[PDB]
């Protein structure tokens, strides 16, 4: 899920909606986010829609968010004061577990979300021993044709660093590709099996 | 001027065969396993070496105090 | 159809094409710059004729002797040279040109 | 941190080794708990992040009590075995017992722990020096004494009990992590493991119940703020005003090596990064610690003063590549202004804040500002990347033989010692081969017990 | 000689590094309630991947178990 | 609108964003990868 | 592309209410009065019937059998 | 106790630590004997300690040191920066910084991108500001065309003109005779005429239509005074000593100079290094620079994976870089060389040499499908085989 | 005394000599595996393979 | 160039004419060429802008077009080359003699998707590109065609809403008639250690309601392709003997 400012995430828990805190005026939040991506995010549009959806919501009406034109944040600060809220957006929320308020005043308001296109479902996908390619006679490419996960070069050296021999071996041979051949130690040259 | 009293340049000294043979012999190596030294440097030249011979440096590391490397001359 | 689809797309063999707009140097176009590599000074013209490109350029080495580069040549030929051949040898006329 | 991972729709591979040997080799070697300390500079590569630490900075805060119920609830959650609850700290009124954060935080540390240092959240010297000078008298200073000076920019533990300080990214954060780095050294992975889930779990549940969010108003200034702010921009443009019109009769003094233009440009820029940080300096100090974005950046777990300064203050000067901008129409960025001005405005500087919104110019020269950092972390990630192709091929196979020294695999001696004191980098007490301060007065707080 | 050069080919493409069979991808997503050395698997690729075991005299009667859940419930 | 030239190179002066841009190419629809500053955006005002 | 049944968050019926709404605020009386005489205290249902927009009837005109 | 009592204990027993640490043990016992009265037993249990601590931080045998010291330089490589800071300060000296001057480094260029050398002065000038000018006027060099506040290339009579800046003269204490004088002396049949800030030159082959210009610009690069290949100067103070900076790099000629202090003198240039004082002290070079790089940066790498690199460059006498043409090239492993860059090359070389590969390595082992030789794949066991179960 | 990579080859060894039907030379939990029951073979020191060092 | 700039504007001549003059090289540049790109602007004079009152009540009526205010000499558009020697004003109540020409709009000099941001300038440039870029890849009724389509995937949120701070451009561009997301009650408060590091954290009863709730579309292809020689393929039921 990500919102147009440019913040996105994945859904993390989905949570009963006893459990979830209300407001004392009774609202239930649809969605919790963290508050530590917003200063280092630095989204302070974000910020004023969560108050201007609320106001228009409140209002009857739509606000304008135009560029360089749109409503400035001082006349939807006073008018959600005018409304009976607080200016500052915050509202008493008790504790959906505990029954009790929480100590500090919380920040809620509207957010235009939207789903996008990455969903776990078309991304999962695991190999057992699926098929192999003919010329290198490895595992295929691929969710479509059940292939296997990339052991790119790097996780290899990392394998080394960590000194397993034996993993980086097993990992390189048994699960992939390997073969038993006759050589003529005599000239080197690979013998042939009739 | 000598290249010596740089904070650059370690101390070189040349070993004489007694030591060179213990050197050889306890870490188990040929002359040829042991890291080069040109007869063109400026310290073979200052200090005087053949090539063949061995040279004995003590650096500074912060490491650890004295650490002994050694090099065998190659013209 | 969707009335608000605008469309400018073509449909080849099913499927939707669009061709994106590509971003050109302007043809006829005599820009200037320095080769400090051999430290020289380039001028370069794209010279479009029936969708044909010709790259020509006329350059100043450290000689301070003018050559000029064109298409299907070896070698830089002499300035006064080449405009030698399209005519114009008055030595006057190349000085007033 | 080790993965480097974001839950922000990045994939992540399982492999499933198959073989009794690999199933060893990944049990014994690769064990997760066995990599806390990173090999690159002898520290905690795992270690609490974000809300980790600002739930640990509510726990361990001056003023913070907890009712009987929250007490218990918590430990039962964090995991901790306990079965009888300390005396109460103090009484609320209507006889209501209460337990302040030390006590709860001092039940997961280890029985004998002593340890004292200075965290981030120092501002006032001399009550660290007080405490110091206290602690240096006698090695073993009385807990009541220590309590009358407890500051909380001072951390102190004395046989597992926390008298002093604060929860910080220096207390089990993975750069700064200190308690971590002492537990893990000193009492084995195993006893790390746990320590690290109980504090875990006991800071996300304390963030849970006591409530933490940011808003709005989180960058309100008061009014004498915000003159203060248009002050300082204003004196700033009148300076680059006066040296532009110095310059422009030729009265400037040329700077050695330079061209006079250059000389021009870099005052310019010094002159701009000074009213910055001036404007950044009664930012800072007019939003006090109650702040909960000041908490967030103060404490290390998230952001920093330059976030708080540009949301709240001033942007600042745009610049490409360490230059003013001038990739426009000749003589001038935009055609909005007058061809041939050199004054701040015209050149990049924008005196908005994010909050108080930026006008169109500002707004384009913002997005040529950020436009460099995309492009700068594209291609630095790619010649990164081969660079360390180049390095990895280069020195892959060098090991340390039984006898101690590194050679090649031809039998080339590379060193006669393993980095030339024979101590692993991981298992080195940050960089340094041993630590003998921290041996002496361990040795001494167990014998003089 | 195009077989045996860059990023795609024998040496670099098919030598150092390959596909592998027993492998599983899908996002990540946070989970504080677990240890720090565990991971969490979905049902879904832990009946799909399996781990080979030879039957010895101390696991007997959990093989035997697992044999006669068959291949769909969980632990089988 | 897209640039011809190969998106490999980092190409520092030409995946600026030009003052001249103003009015003829969003200054933000970028993409992030490799193509940064190579693939842009007519704005709303341009006209060919 | 329907007016939704209940309001996602609080759960109270307002499917039958778009309409009326709808009608009320075209012929020129105050969107925030005509809510509150529907009976929309939480601006959680408000928001709803505010935001939403009918799109069952242009694509009606597309069969598929 | 007494402190020669601590230092016979610190040596008895301890003898195995590394010096710098039985130097700090005895330190820090001596300065905490004095606030805190040690007993014997107190101090034996400290150097017991100490000895434990270092026995259980050696090194395990069979580590893969080198692909951890990789790892460990590359990966921070992601986090610096590119555009530098590009400020000039006065009293700094523009270069490159960053990821470039790491590239730099490590391929070993002959000649880097932004030469730079400090000049340290001897004790004396070294805390004089003026004598310090004084030697750095000596050090500074300049040709004809920088003293230049104008030039004329006078075509009616065929003769260069010159027009000259007094401050390119006051910069060095240099006058306008002391010019004409260096004029005369290194050239022969041209006028050099002598005016006030003016100088007109005019020999029998420039006076005609030919040779004016291209003799014009002979003239006007001669030097006259200052080393070669210093282009800038700039002084400034460091704690109680004032030292030197310079533009470009002639390491050969300023340790001759006088007044420089030659014992303390560096540049940035390990190729200079390398020839003036040995591969030794390129090794130390490299090693500084490439910790002051990382370290400008804010990131933390720990001192042995440099060493290891920089023993890994400077190891066959010279200072080789580390890619194709240098350690990776000089490795005997046909496969190991191939399967890095230019496949066919190497293995076509190779088939012409008949040379020989003894799957020493990792890469080739790798390729075979056998264990490695680093960590478990080193260890080897054996047992006894009468096992009765207990 | 033992470097880790000993102890890893030492207890990959004994799982497998235990899976392919050697005898094992403590009592252990029944349902383990023999990697668990290889590695409380090894804490409990009963190991009869010793590693050769030169 | 004021000659032809009068003929220009009059109408004399047709209107993808631009001209510039380079004052140091003394050269007059003219263009009418294919491929520049333009804007549009508010022509200027002696301080006073030609656009009028009664112009934007025409243009409001319907009675005036663009096309007609082109024509009119009022607006016009101006190319790099000629836009070097204009000076052009921000905002109409900023303009002074020197100026040449006012600003149409400021806020449309953002692209399509960057548009639908509100407030961009509240926001750090990385993140209005992350959202611009974002906004191209969410779900929501994209045509209403969708039904009888047969693209290779396809996506249909089930109840697409109107975002209630939105921006003008938006309704004007047709994009409120296919919106491609829903609106939240979004609340900013570490609930538990599952929203830390960008995770978010949603409500069940919401999520049963039908929020965000979708679906997916992939269409299949089958050709009975007919071979040389006669042969060809068949729809058909496979018996048991075939291979
Ligand atoms: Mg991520
Ligand atoms: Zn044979
Ligand atoms: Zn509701």
């Amino acid at each position: 899920f990500a919102s147009r400012h440019g913040q996105k995430g994945v859904i993390g828990l989905i949570v009963p909606q006893e459990d979830m805190p209300w407001t004392e005026s009774g609202i239930v939040p649809d969605l919790i986010v963290n508050p530590h991506g917003i200063p280092s995010r630095m989204t302070v549009g974000q910020l004023i829609e969560a108050i201007g959806g609320k106001v228009a919501s409140l209002k009857g009406r739509r606000v304008d968010g135009t560029a360089f034109i749109g409503e400035p944040e001082e006349k939807l600060r006073k008018e959600l004061e005018e409304l009976g809220f607080k200016h500052t957006g915050r509202e008493i929320m008790y504790d959906g577990i505990t029954g009790k308020r929480l100590e500090a005043d919380i920040f809620i308001g509207v957010i235009y979300y939207q789903r996008l296109h990455h969903m776990v479902a078309d991304k999962i996908h695991a190999r057992s021993r699926g098929p192999v390619q003919v010329l290198t006679k490895q595992p295929t490419e691929g969710r479509a044709r059940e292939g296997g996960l990339r052991f790119g070069e790097m996780e290899r050296d990392v394998l080394v660093g960590h000194g397993a021999a034996m993993l980086l071996i097993e990992r390189l041979l048994e699960e992939s590709d390997k073969t038993e051949v006759w050589v003529c130690e005599n000239c080197g040259h690979i013998a042939l099996e009739d | 001027f000598s290249i010596f009293d740089h904070v650059l340049v370690p101390e070189h000294r040349v070993l004489s065969e007694e030591e060179k043979k213990a050197l050889l012999e306890k870490y188990k190596i040929t002359l040829a396993q042991l890291p080069q030294i040109k007869a063109s440097d400026p310290a073979v030249k200052a200090l005087g070496a053949k090539p063949g011979d061995v040279i004995e440096i003590k650096r500074k590391s912060p490491t650890a105090g004295v650490y002994y490397y050694y090099r065998v001359v190659v013209e | 159809e969707d009335p608000k689809d605008p469309g400018g797309y073509f449909i080849i063999n099913g499927s939707e094409r669009v061709i994106v707009s590509i971003e050109d140097i302007a043809p006829n176009r005599t820009l200037v710059e320095k080769d400090e590599r051999q430290e020289k000074y380039i001028a370069k013209v794209f010279s479009y004729r029936h969708g044909y490109r010709a790259l020509v350029a006329v350059e100043r080495r450290k000689d301070g002797i003018l050559y000029v580069d064109i298409p299907n040549v070896p070698k830089p030929v002499k300035f006064v040279y080449v405009m030698r051949a399209l005519g114009l040898e008055r030595d006057k006329d190349i000085v007033e040109a | 941190p080790p993965y480097n991972a974001d839950f922000d729709g990045d994939e992540m591979n399982l492999h499933v080794p198959q073989t009794e040997e690999a199933q060893a080799e990944a049990r014994i070697l690769m064990e997760v708990q066995n990599h806390i300390i990173s090999p690159r500079y002898g520290g905690p590569i795992i270690g609490g992040i974000q809300d980790h630490i600002s739930g640990g900075y509510l726990l361990t805060r001056e003023g913070a009590y907890f009712t009987r119920d929250e007490v218990e609830q918590m430990l039962m959650f964090a995991g901790v075995d306990i079965t009888e609850l300390p005396e109460p700290d103090k009484y609320d009124e209507n006889g209501n017992p209460l337990w302040s954060g030390k006590t709860i935080f001092s039940l997961l540390l280890p029985e004998d722990l002593t340890v004292w240092y200075r965290n981030k959240l120092c501002d006032e010297p001399e009550r660290c020096e007080a405490l110091e000078k206290l602690i240096e008298e006698k090695l073993m200073p009385d807990p009541e004494e220590v309590r009358k000076l407890a500051y909380d920019g001072f951390v102190y533990i004395q046989n597992g009990k926390l008298l002093s300080g604060a929860i910080d990214k220096k207390a089990y954060g993975r750069e700064d992590g200190i308690i971590l780095d002492l537990i893990v050294r000193e009492y084995g992975v195993e006893r790390a493991r746990q320590f690290l889930d109980q504090v875990t779990k006991l800071t996300i549940w304390v963030i849970t119940h006591k409530g933490f969010t940011t808003g709005i108003d989180d960058e309100d200034l008061p009014e004498e703020a915000r003159d203060r702010i248009r002050e300082i921009i204003r004196e700033a443009e009148e300076r680059v005003n006066k040296l532009i019109e110095a310059y422009k009769r030729g009265e400037l003094e040329p700077l050695p090596g330079k061209s006079l233009e250059d000389t021009l440009e870099s005052l310019i820029m010094a002159v701009l990064a000074e009213a910055r940080d001036n404007a950044g300096a009664v930012a800072e100090k007019y939003l006090g610690m109650d702040n909960h974005t000041v908490i967030m950046a103060k404490t290390g777990a998230r952001g920093k003063i330059l976030n708080i300064t540009q949301m709240a203050a001033l942007l600042g000067q745009q610049s490409i590549r360490g230059k003013r901008l001038y990739r426009g129409f000749r003589g001038r960025v935009l055609s909005h202004f007058k061809p041939g001005d050199l004054g701040a405005r015209a050149k990049g500087f924008v005196v908005n804040s994010y909050k108080s919104g930026l006008t169109p110019q500002e707004y384009f020269f913002h997005a040529m500002g950020g436009r460099e950092g995309l492009v700068d972390t594209a291609v630095r990630t790619a010649q990164s990347g081969y660079m360390q192709r180049r390095l990895i091929n280069a020195l892959q196979d060098l090991k340390v033989e039984y006898d101690g020294t590194v050679r090649s695999p031809e039998g080339i001696i590379v060193q006669f010692k393993y980095g030339e004191d024979g101590v692993d980098p991981m298992k080195s007490w940050r960089g340094k081969t041993v630590d003998v301060d921290r041996i002496i007065v361990r040795t001494l707080l167990k014998m003089r017990g | 000689a195009q077989r045996l050069k860059g990023k795609e080919g024998r040496f670099r493409g098919n030598l150092s590094g390959k596909r592998v069979n027993f492998s599983a991808r899908t996002v990540i997503s946070p989970d504080p309630m677990i240890s720090i050395n565990e991971v969490g698997v979905p049902v879904e690729v832990a009946m799909e991947l399996t781990v080979p075991e030879k039957v010895t005299e101390f696991n007997i009667e959990r093989l035997r178990k697992m044999v006669l859940n068959g291949p769909d419930k969980y632990p089988g | 609108v897209t640039s011809p030239l190969d998106r490999e190179q980092p190409h520092f002066e030409a995946r600026d964003l030009h003052g001249t841009h103003w009015g003829r190419i969003c200054p933000t629809e970028t993409p992030e990868g490799p193509n940064c500053g190579l693939v842009k955006n007519l704005a709303l005002m341009a006209q060919i | 592309m329907i007016v939704p049944v209940r309001c996602f968050t609080c759960g109270k019926v307002i499917g039958d209410k778009y309409y009326e709404f709808k009608r009320r605020v075209e012929a020129g009386e105050d969107p925030e009065k005509v809510l509150d005489d529907l009976g929309l205290e939480r601006y959680c249902c408000r928001r709803m019937l505010l935001s939403h927009v009918e799109l069952i009837d242009d694509i009606m005109h597309y069969r598929v059998y | 106790v007494s402190l020669s009592t601590i230092k016979s204990l610190i040596e008895k027993k301890g003898a195995n630590l590394p010096e710098n640490v039985k130097s700090e043990l005895y330190e820090k016992l001596k300065k905490y004997n004095e606030k805190y009265k040690l007993t014997k037993a107190e101090i034996e249990a400290i150097i017991d300690d100490v000895v434990k601590e270092y026995e259980r931080a050696l090194v395990e045998p069979g580590e893969p040191v080198g692909t951890v010291a990789a790892q460990s330089i590359g990966e921070p490589s992601t986090q610096m920066t590119l555009n530098t800071f590009h400020y000039a300060g006065v009293a700094e000296i523009n270069v490159t910084l960053g990821l470039p001057r790491i590239i730099e480094i490590v391929d070993a260029r002959k000649n880097p991108s932004t030469p730079m050398m400090t000049v340290y002065l001897d004790e004396e000038h070294r805390y004089d500001r003026a004598k310090a000018e004084e030697v750095a006027r000596r050090i500074e060099g300049t040709t004809l065309e920088n003293l230049a506040r104008s030039t004329t290339l006078d075509l009616i009579n065929f003769e260069f003109i010159v027009e000259i800046d007094p401050e390119r003269l006051e910069r060095s204490g240099l006058t306008m005779e002391k010019v004409v004088k260096k004029l005369e002396s290194s050239f022969k049949s041209a006028e050099f005429e002598v005016d006030g800030y003016t100088l007109i030159v005019r020999p029998k082959k420039a006076d005609k239509i030919s040779d004016l210009r291209r003799f014009a610009e002979k003239i006007k690069k001669h030097r006259l005074k200052g080393l070669s290949g210093v282009g800038k100067t700039i002084v400034r103070k460091e704690g109680d000593e004032y030292v030197i900076y310079t533009e470009g790099s002639n390491f050969k000629q300023v340790l001759k100079v006088p007044g420089v202090d030659p014992t303390r003198t560096r540049t940035n240039n390990i190729h200079e290094i390398a020839e003036v004082l040995g591969i030794e002290a390129a090794r130390n070079a490299i090693i500084d620079e490439i910790v002051s790089t990382m370290q400008e940066q804010g990131l933390e790498v720990d001192i042995r994976h440099i060493m290891l690199v920089a023993d890994m460059m400077t190891l066959d006498g010279i200072v080789r870089p580390i890619g194709r043409h240098g350690v990776v090239g000089e490795k005997s492993s046909v496969l190991a060389r191939a399967a890095f860059e230019i496949t066919v090359q190497h293995l076509f070389e190779a088939a012409e040499k008949g040379e020989v590969d003894n799957l020493n390595g990792v890469i080739e082992n790798v390729l075979i499908g056998q264990p490695v030789p680093v960590g478990t794949g080193m260890v080897k066991l054996t047992m006894k085989l009468p096992l009765r179960p207990q | 005394k033992y470097t880790r990579f000993e102890k890893a080859r030492i207890i990959g060894a004994r799982a497998l000599q235990i899976s392919m039907g050697a005898p094992v030379l403590i009592d252990v939990p029944p349902g383990i595996t023999p990697l668990e029951a290889a590695i409380l073979e090894f804490e409990k020191g009963v190991i009869p393979i010793t590693v050769i060092r030169p | 160039v004021q000659r032809i700039r009068q003929d220009r504007r009059s109408g004399k001549i047709s209107d993808v004419i631009n001209v510039a003059y380079y004052e140091d090289v003394k050269e007059v540049y003219v263009n009418s060429d294919d491929g520049r790109v333009r804007r549009p602007l508010i022509i200027v004079e002696n301080g006073v802008p030609k656009l009028t009152k009664e112009h934007v009540q025409a243009v409001k009526e319907g009675r005036l077009k663009w096309s007609d205010l082109i024509k009119m000499g009022i607006i016009e558009y101006l190319d790099a080359e000629e836009e070097e020697n204009a000076y052009v004003a921000m905002w109409p109540w900023e303009v002074t003699e020197e100026h040449t020409h006012l600003e149409l709009m400021p806020a449309a000099i953002l692209g399509l998707p960057a548009s639908l941001v509100p407030y961009p300038e509240h926001n750090a440039a990385p993140r209005n590109t992350y959202g611009a870029g974002m906004a191209k890849q969410s779900l929501g009724l994209g045509w209403a065609n969708f039904r009888i389509r047969v693209d290779t995937r396809g996506h249909l949120l089930h109840y697409p809403q109107i975002p209630l701070v939105n921006s003008r451009i938006m309704k004007a561009v047709g994009y409120e008639d296919r919106p491609a997301g829903q609106n939240f009650v979004v609340a900013v408060l570490a609930y538990q250690g599952y929203n830390m590091e960008d995770a978010i954290i949603i409500n069940k009863a919401s999520i049963e309601r039908g929020l965000a709730r979708s679906t997916f579309f992939r269409t299949y292809e089958a050709e009975e392709k007919k071979y040389l020689g006669g042969q060809t393929d068949k729809f058909e039921i496979p018996d048991p003997t075939v291979r």
